[PDB]
């Protein structure tokens, strides 16, 4: 086989080809992924004058089932904090800041929560996809200790009550929250824990994130049979905080 | 009676008495093919 | 009852090892021994985690549960 | 320690899902009938079924099924039809392709006849596997995404089996139906033509297998870091944004710089497992036909190093010193 | 500069070690004390690696190669320009990446998250630890570790499969194998399934995951779900780096002969004829 | 003998009936070829020989 | 009396009368065959 | 011995008749298979070698 | 008294009975099936 | 010796028959084999061996 | 030892059976296979030295 | 009276009395063979 | 002594006595092999040798 | 009393009675047996 000039053949033609190809796919990868969270700010909520080598892409529209309308994007967020208890530790651009009240109450740092739809997810058929047991039409533990009866031990060591229902996702066939009566010395009605945050024994339930003082500040649903997308997100937030805020030894360095 | 399919027993004694004409005549033929080959090329 | 499988699992990865060693003795090498108790292993343990936890303790309930799908069928 | 999210620890089973519907009318070709596994509900789903049966999977399935019982019987008819041996010696055995010297004519059965057949029940099966993957994206109204992905690895499936040969002019180019006998050929291949490893787009090919590795093993730890926020719910993350999604790009955006979607995560995942048999089919396509010598194209291209240091054991060693005496 | 939702998350604390001396970032990456050492093991190792090159007498980047020492020199270490940069090098870049894992968890205590990230990075980093520290002690020597160039570490490649003359019949070899195919086919179904439910066709409405489950039971009869998919990508992306690692310290030094002579055993099995 | 109808009362025919065309097809294919593969009995090299 | 499958006794007999009549057509033919293929070359 | 067509009332008939008819084929096949793997009683080869 | 099956004693009477009916016969089978192998190679 | 018959009172009949089913044809297919793996009991070379 | 019918209140009569049938059955053949394994205890080339 | 099965002291007498006559039968059975293998071929 | 009845009062019953019936027949199986393994007490090997 | 279990001073104190039955008994068997090996081939 002959080449074309000096040693270029099929096989120089055929690399040079992908190499541009590549290098418009890398520029349309990284175009695709900026539809949230831009343009860029600074620590004082302005925008800031440095956005990046990259232009910003075209809209896009999303159909969405159910009549919930349409979205596009890029856009504005809508899912933005208004008030938030946050203190400047410094003058410029990046260092820390600090909270000015309870972060666990506030929900600031490991405990943040976005201001999600205040609906509930629904299913194929338009119903509320994740459902207490009591009122799920068939369903029974098939395969490892069922919670529901055995005492909850917090994170320092206490009982603050026991576990009475679980919540499943129906369509999925999987256990999303366990709900806990509390003691009248810890608190007051029904807490819900998410099912990635307890480990299960042969004779109690464990919660190592929060203590037990902090059980009664959990937030609480609204209604006893369905919970919103909101409600969910500032439920995990609070559990996900107390990894951090819990005692004072977990925010110190451990050396 | 004891019908797993839901056919009776006459609606049965029908579709067999069908279904052994062809296995016949699938036989016949077969039959007809291996004297044929015997004849041609002897296999005892 | 995942006790019990864990249990009759670890009874046939025991039952493998003596097979390595008592065919050793008799003239194989490690290997050859080792691929015969990994299929005991395997299919022992296997067939005793069906047979013994599958004969799960009830005692009158096992038998109304049984008289009751003699009556299941019957109408079916 | 806190629970790591890798085996559930309790099941709940309830009424059996006979999936959705819509105008096409995909339950009249469902079977009906389906189990549960709680063995392997400790990871995924339990229930087992049902599935739907259309005009191109029986036909994928016949002529698969052909195509295996020629190279089984034929493996079995060369030992003798001693089902020991048979049982010995199976992953020594293979259906050969034909010889060098019929070209692209019909071989004789005993030397390589059958080997086509068999290519060609083959061929139509796997066609069909690929018009039932779309077919059913169109029935259930969604994108070709993964029609589009299975095309990409029949790209680098028929420049190995038909494309080459016929370039080439010979039907024994193509690989044998065997398990040691097809490593075999791995080999014979790379050392026929130099070294494979200085063909630049097996490089390139070599590139985006590692990639597709690594970052599966980057997003399946990183959904799994944030399940406790509801991340393995990716949907309703796209169309309706929470704090896992933003906790999973500040991650990566603290880490290294930049981050992605909870969308576009995916299509950087789609397109690196797709390059691979692109780039590793062009890349076979002009061995042969362009390039004889990939080490002498390094050296002509200036990109094969050159070593100073002399060849032997006696420029380094002494024998009697290697055995201690 | 910050995304719009980024500001409530950059809190302090959540550090192993260090306190608020090196808590803040630069642009967007975040310092902390393993972050000073990455920075310092990682620049030094390639002001070495470039020193190294113009000492070589080439800056082609195809054609610098800085190598291990010969083998004579055993355990010991070698003059700086016979083979000693290559252990320093490696010194650095066993701090550089043990540093970027102890960065990677205080971001992840930081953020609240699990630790799953740093555990998959430190399989790779024991695939690294067991080609240039392990079996070349265990062979007694670092001159068997593979030199650090472009084009020169596929040579070594070469050579040591060789060494054992057709390393396709290694047994570890080949589990390793399918492990990396099926993580690539399993990442392609994953992104296309994703893809293909979030896009339909123009005019249509979006789908959710009942589709999405019922579109592969369709197709196969089976759905392993959402949150199955990811368990089953991480188990076994991290399977094909640790048989890779066993399949390297056993050709070494547990196996001197061929490797298909290994598979005697099953041919001279005493149950066949 | 006489009552050998009854299968029909067990078995649904439209399964066997697939199962049996199936069946049938791939016993004549496996005996053509062994007999293709016979050294006496390949009728296609006995037609190249004789004449 | 017992029924672990749902039929009767009645029903399990005209049954088991039509298995074993086929299964003594098979056994017939099975003979005629072995003794055919005795005669032609013996084993023992 | 008279009392055999109790099985019927243990075992269902339809499960029963498909296992028997799998385990029948295969196992003379297996035979068939067998015979042709000896020299003695190889038809194909003893027609060969008689002519 | 002690029933894990549901079956009562009448009927595991009843069940014993043909089971050793119809395991006495595959013996004796056995048994001549044994014998005539002994006598045509004997093993002891 | 006579309250034997109380072994169904503990042991499901199906379980118990599908098990010995599997178990007798494996035993005898192990003895089988076990007699053509030597020299004296292998029949097929016998009747070679005597023609 | 008149005492020891109480075993039944702590072991699962079905669970003890299977398990004690396996056991036995491996041993058994254990037993004879190794006995198969000698030259002095195998009975197949003993007929074979005796006639 | 402890019973983690769920019987009661007769049916475990019961039981047990029965259970003994298998284990003695199959002992004498091993033990004949037993003799008749020592009267074959001794191995103490 | 004679307050070792109360190890039922810590251990459960039926734990301990499959565990030691496991350990029990493990280490007599291992006596036994370790016992064939040598010259001087393989009896096997004895009875051939003296006869 | 302690009671890890759910037994109580008097179950446990039969239990152990019987149990020591059955370990003299093993103990008693072991004994004669190893007598027996030690007449027949000595190891001290
Ligand atoms: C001596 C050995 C040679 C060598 C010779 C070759 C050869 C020859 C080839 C590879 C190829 C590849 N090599 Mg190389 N390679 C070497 C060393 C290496 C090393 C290393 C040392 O670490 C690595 C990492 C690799 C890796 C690779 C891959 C990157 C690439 C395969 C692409 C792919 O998509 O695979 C995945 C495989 C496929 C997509 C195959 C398609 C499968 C089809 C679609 C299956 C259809 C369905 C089926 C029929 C049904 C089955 C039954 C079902 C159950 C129903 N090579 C050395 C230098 N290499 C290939 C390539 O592309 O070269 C550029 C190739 O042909
Ligand atoms: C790369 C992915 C591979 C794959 C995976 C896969 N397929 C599967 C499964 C899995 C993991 C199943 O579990 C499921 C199954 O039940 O198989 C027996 C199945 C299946 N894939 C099938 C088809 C299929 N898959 C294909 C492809 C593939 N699927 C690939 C090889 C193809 C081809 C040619 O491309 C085909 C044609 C069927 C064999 C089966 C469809 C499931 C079905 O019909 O189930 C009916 C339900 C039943 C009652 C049967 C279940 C068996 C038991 C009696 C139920 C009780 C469960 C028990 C406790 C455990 C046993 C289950 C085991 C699978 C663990
Ligand atoms: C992008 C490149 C990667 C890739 C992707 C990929 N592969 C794919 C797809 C995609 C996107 C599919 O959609 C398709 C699929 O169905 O996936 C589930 C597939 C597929 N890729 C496959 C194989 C495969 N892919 C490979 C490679 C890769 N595929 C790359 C890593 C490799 C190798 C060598 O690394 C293999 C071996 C199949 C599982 C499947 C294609 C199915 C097909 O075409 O099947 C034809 C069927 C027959 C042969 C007929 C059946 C006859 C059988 C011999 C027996 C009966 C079937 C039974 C279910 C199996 C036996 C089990 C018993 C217990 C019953
Ligand atoms: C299951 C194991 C898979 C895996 C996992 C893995 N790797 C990871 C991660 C995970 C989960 C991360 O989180 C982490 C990351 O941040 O990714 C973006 C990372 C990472 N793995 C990377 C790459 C990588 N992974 C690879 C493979 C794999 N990693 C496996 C397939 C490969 C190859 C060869 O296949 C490469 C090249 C990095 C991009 C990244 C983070 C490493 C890093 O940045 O470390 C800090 C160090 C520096 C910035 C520079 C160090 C400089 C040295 C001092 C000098 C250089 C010397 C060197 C030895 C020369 C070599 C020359 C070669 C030509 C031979
Ligand atoms: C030659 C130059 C590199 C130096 C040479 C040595 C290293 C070589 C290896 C890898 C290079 C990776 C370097 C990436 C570092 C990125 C640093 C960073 O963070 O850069 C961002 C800008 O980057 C990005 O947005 C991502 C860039 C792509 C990432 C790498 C892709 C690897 C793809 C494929 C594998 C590559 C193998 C080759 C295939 C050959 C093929 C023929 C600034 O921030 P940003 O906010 O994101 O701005 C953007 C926007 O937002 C605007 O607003
Ligand atoms: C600490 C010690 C270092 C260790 C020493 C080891 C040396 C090697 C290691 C790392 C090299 C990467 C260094 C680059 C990182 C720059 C830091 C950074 O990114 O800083 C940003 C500033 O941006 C930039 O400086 C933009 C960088 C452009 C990237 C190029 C894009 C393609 C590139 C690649 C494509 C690859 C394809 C194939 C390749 C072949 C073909 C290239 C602050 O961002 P910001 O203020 O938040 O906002 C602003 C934001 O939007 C964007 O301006
Ligand atoms: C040569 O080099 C090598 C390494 C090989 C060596 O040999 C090195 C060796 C050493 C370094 C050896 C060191 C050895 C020791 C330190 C040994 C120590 C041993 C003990 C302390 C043993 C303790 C054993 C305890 C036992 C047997 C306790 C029995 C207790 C009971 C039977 C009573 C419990 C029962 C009841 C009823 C409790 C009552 C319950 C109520 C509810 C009241
Ligand atoms: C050498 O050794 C080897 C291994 C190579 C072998 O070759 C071994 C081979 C074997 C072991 C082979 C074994 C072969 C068999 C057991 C074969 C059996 C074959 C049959 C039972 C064939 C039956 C065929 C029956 C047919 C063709 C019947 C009917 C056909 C019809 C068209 C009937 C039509 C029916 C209708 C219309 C129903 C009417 C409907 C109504 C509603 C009334
Ligand atoms: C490995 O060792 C070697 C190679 C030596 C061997 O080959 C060893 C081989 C063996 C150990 C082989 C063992 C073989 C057997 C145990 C064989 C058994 C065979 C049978 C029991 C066959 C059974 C049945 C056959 C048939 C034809 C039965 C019935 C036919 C019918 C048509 C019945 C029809 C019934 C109807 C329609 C009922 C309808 C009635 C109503 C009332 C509705
Ligand atoms: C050389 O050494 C080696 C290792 C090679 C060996 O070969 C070692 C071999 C052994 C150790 C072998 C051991 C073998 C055994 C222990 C064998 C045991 C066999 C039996 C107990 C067989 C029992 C068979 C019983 C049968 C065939 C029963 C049949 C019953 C029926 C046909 C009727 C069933 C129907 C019923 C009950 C319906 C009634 C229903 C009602 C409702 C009343
Ligand atoms: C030489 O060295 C090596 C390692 C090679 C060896 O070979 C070592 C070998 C050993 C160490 C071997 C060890 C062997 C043993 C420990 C053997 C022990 C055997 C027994 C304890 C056997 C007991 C058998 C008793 C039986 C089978 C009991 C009862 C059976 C039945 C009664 C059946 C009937 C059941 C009914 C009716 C249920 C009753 C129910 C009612 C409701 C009444
Ligand atoms: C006998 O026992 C029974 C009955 C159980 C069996 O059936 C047993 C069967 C086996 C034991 C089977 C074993 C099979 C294997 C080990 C198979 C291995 C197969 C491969 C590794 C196959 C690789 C194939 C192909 C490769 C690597 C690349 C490309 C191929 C193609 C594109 C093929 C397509 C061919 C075409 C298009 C040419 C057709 C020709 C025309 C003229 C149109
Ligand atoms: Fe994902």
């Amino acid at each position: 086989e002959e080449t074309f000039f000096g040693n270029f053949d099929l096989a120089s033609l055929s690399l040079w080809l992908f190499y541009g190809f590549f290098a418009l796919l890398i520029y349309y990868l990284q175009t695709e992924n900026m539809r949230e969270g831009y343009p860029l700010e600074d620590e004082d909520g302005n925008t800031a004058a440095n956005q990046g080598p990259f232009p910003l892409p075209k809209e896009k529209t999303f159909k969405l089932q159910h009549g919930r309308g349409e979205l596009t994007l890029p856009g504005e967020d809508v899912q933005r904090r208004d008030n938030l208890a946050l203190r400047k530790t410094a003058h410029g651009n990046g260092f820390p800041m600090e909270p000015t009240g309870d972060p666990m109450l506030d929900g600031v740092g490991p405990a943040s929560w976005s201001k999600r739809r205040d609906v509930p997810e629904l299913d194929a058929h338009g119903h509320p996809k994740i459902v207490p047991m009591s009122a799920a039409e068939g369903f029974g533990v098939s395969a490892g200790t069922d919670p529901r009866g055995l005492p909850v031990m917090a994170g320092d060591g206490e009982i603050v009550g026991l576990v009475s229902d679980m919540w499943i996702d129906e369509a999925e066939q999987l256990v999303r929250y366990l709900e806990l009566e509390l003691d009248p010395e810890w608190g007051d009605g029904k807490r819900l824990v998410q099912r990635q945050m307890v480990r299960i024994k042969s004779d109690r339930v464990k919660v190592r994130s929060i203590y037990g003082k902090h059980f009664k500040n959990v937030p609480k649903t609204k209604s006893p049979n369905q919970v919103t997308l909101l409600e969910e997100d500032k439920i995990m937030a609070y559990y996900a905080g107390g990894t951090l805020y819990a005692d004072e030894s977990r925010l110190e360095p451990q050396l | 009676d004891l019908s797993f399919t839901g056919l009776t027993d006459e609606q049965a004694q029908e579709l067999h008495s069908v279904y052994m004409s062809g296995l016949w005549l699938f036989s016949a033929v077969a039959v007809v093919a291996h004297l044929a080959t015997f004849i041609w090329r002897p296999w005892f | 009852d995942m006790t019990c499988t864990i249990t009759c699992w670890g009874i046939g990865v025991l039952l493998g090892i003596m097979t390595t060693v008592g065919l050793m003795v008799v003239g194989w090498s490690f290997l050859q021994g080792a691929f015969m108790g990994v299929l005991a292993w395997l299919i022992v343990g296997g067939v005793l985690a069906v047979a013994v936890c599958g004969k799960d303790n009830a005692e009158q309930i096992r038998a109304e549960m049984a008289a009751a799908r003699e009556r299941v069928r019957g109408a079916t | 320690p806190e629970y790591q999210n890798i085996f559930t620890q309790v099941q709940v089973q309830g009424p059996a899902e006979l999936g959705v519907d819509n105008e096409n009318n995909l339950t009249e070709e469902r079977t009906t009938g389906t189990g549960f596994s709680q063995l392997i509900g400790w990871i995924g789903n339990a229930q087992l079924g049902p599935i739907y049966l259309g005009w191109f999977g029986i036909i994928s399935l016949v002529t698969g099924t052909l195509w295996f019982n020629i190279v089984g019987f034929n493996m079995l008819s060369q030992v003798g039809y001693s089902i020991p041996e048979f049982i010995r010696q199976l992953f020594w055995l293979a259906l050969e392709p034909p010889s060098p010297e019929y070209g692209l004519r019909m071989p004789p059965l005993d030397d390589g006849g059958w080997f086509i057949i068999a290519s060609f029940f083959l061929l139509v099966s796997v066609i069909s596997w690929w018009l039932r993957t779309y077919q059913l994206a169109e029935m259930h109204k969604m994108g070709k995404h993964v029609a589009w992905a299975f095309a990409a690895a029949i790209w680098l499936f028929l420049v190995l089996g038909l494309f080459r040969p016929i370039l080439m002019g010979s039907w024994s180019e193509a690989v044998p139906y065997g398990i040691f006998p097809h490593l075999d050929w791995t080999t014979a291949f790379s050392i026929r033509y130099g070294n494979l490893y200085y063909n630049p787009f097996h490089a390139l090919s070599i590139v985006f297998l590692y990639g597709s590795v690594l970052l599966f093993a980057m997003h399946g730890a990183t959904i799994l870091a944030v399940t406790r926020f509801g991340g393995d719910r990716e949907l309703e993350q796209i169309y309706d944004r929470g704090t896992a999604s933003e906790r999973a790009g500040l991650f990566w955006r603290w880490t290294m710089g930049f981050n992605a979607t909870m969308e576009g995560i995916h299509r950087w995942a789609w397109w690196f497992a797709v390059l691979t048999p692109i780039t590793g089919g062009i890349g076979i396509l002009l061995t042969g036909t362009v390039v004889d010598n990939w080490f002498l194209w390094a050296v002509e291209h200036n990109f094969a190093p050159d070593y100073t240091q002399d060849y032997g054991y006696e420029a380094y060693t002494t024998y009697d010193g290697f055995l201690g005496r | 500069a910050l995304l719009s939702f980024e500001r409530k998350y950059r809190v302090r604390g959540g550090t192993l070690i260090g306190g608020d001396l090196f808590d803040f970032w630069v642009g967007p990456f975040y310092v902390g004390f393993f972050g000073v050492t990455t920075a310092f093991f990682a620049l030094l190792g390639t002001i070495l690696i470039f020193w190294g090159a113009s000492q070589q007498g080439t800056f082609n980047p195809w054609l610098i190669n800085i190598a291990p020492p010969d083998l004579s020199y055993g355990l010991g270490m070698a003059p700086l320009m016979e083979g000693g940069l290559w252990q320093i090098i490696t010194i650095c870049a066993i701090g550089a990446f043990v540093s970027w894992a102890l960065r990677e968890v205080e971001i992840c205590r930081k953020l609240g998250m699990g630790y799953h990230v740093p555990f998959a990075f430190s399989v790779a980093i024991f695939a690294y630890v067991t080609l240039v520290v392990f079996r070349p002690l265990l062979m007694g020597a670092w001159g068997h570790g593979f030199p650090y160039g472009i084009w020169s570490h596929l040579d070594w490649v070469s050579n040591t499969g060789y060494a054992y003359l057709h390393f396709h019949y290694n047994p570890a070899h080949m589990l390793a194998v399918t492990f990396f195919f099926t993580t690539t086919l399993a990442l392609a179904l994953h992104g296309a399934l994703v893809l293909s439910a979030a896009n339909p066709p123009k005019g249509e409405e979006v789908k959710g995951p009942d589709n999405e489950d019922t579109f592969f039971r369709d197709f196969i009869g089976y759905s392993i779900g959402t949150l199955g998919i990811h368990r089953v990508g991480l188990l076994l992306a991290l399977n094909a780096g640790f048989w890779s690692a066993v399949c390297i310290i056993i050709s070494g030094p547990v196996w001197t002969k061929g490797w298909p002579e290994w598979w005697n055993w099953w041919l001279e099995m005493p149950i066949w004829p | 003998m006489s009552k050998f109808y009854k299968i029909w009362l067990i078995f649904d025919p439209r399964r066997v009936f697939v199962a049996q065309g199936v069946f049938l097809f791939l016993l004549a294919a496996m005996i053509h070829l062994v007999l293709l593969s016979t050294e006496h009995f390949n009728w296609f090299e006995l037609a190249a020989a004789n004449a």
